[PDB]
């Protein structure tokens, strides 16, 4: 998975 | 002449556009209505090779890329699986988007199962098969 979209 | 096959595809596209519209105006799925923006998520393209969103699904309806409900649900499933592959489970925002991805999948499947005549779908699938052959 990636960093995520929280910033 | 058998223009009846084209009648099937016309009725399928109208149905698909109506389903997609109902998904796209659902507040839960707003995040899936536009492609992921690499300016906001710079590593997205490093995880997800085949991006998909509801606005691209509309364009594919317009361009006659969906001959079957299966072809259409493959792209709904892609929206969901991309979100579940890309997004981790590290904060509440992560959990929220992942839940919305599953709810998108489940909503699309439930609408089709409730509203789509099984023989109509099978006819569409089998015209696609005749055209492949």
């Amino acid at each position: 998975s990636g960093r995520g979209k929280g910033g | 002449l058998e223009e009846q096959e084209e009648d099937t595809f016309r009725e399928l596209r109208i149905f698909l556009r109506n389903v997609t519209h109902r998904l796209a105006i659902d507040k839960r799925f707003r995040v899936f209505t536009k492609p992921v923006d690499p300016d906001e998520v710079p590593d997205y393209v490093t995880v997800i090779k085949q991006p998909m969103d509801l606005s691209s699904v509309i364009s594919k309806i317009d361009l006659h890329k969906y001959l079957t409900v299966k072809d259409y649900l493959r792209d709904i499933d892609l929206i969901c699986s991309n979100a579940l592959e890309y997004n981790p489970d590290r904060d509440p925002g992560d959990r929220l988007i992942r839940h919305r991805a599953c709810a998108l999948r489940d909503t699309a499947y439930a609408i089709i199962k409730e509203e789509l005549d099984e023989d109509f779908e099978q006819l569409a699938e089998e015209i696609q098969e005749s055209r492949k052959k």
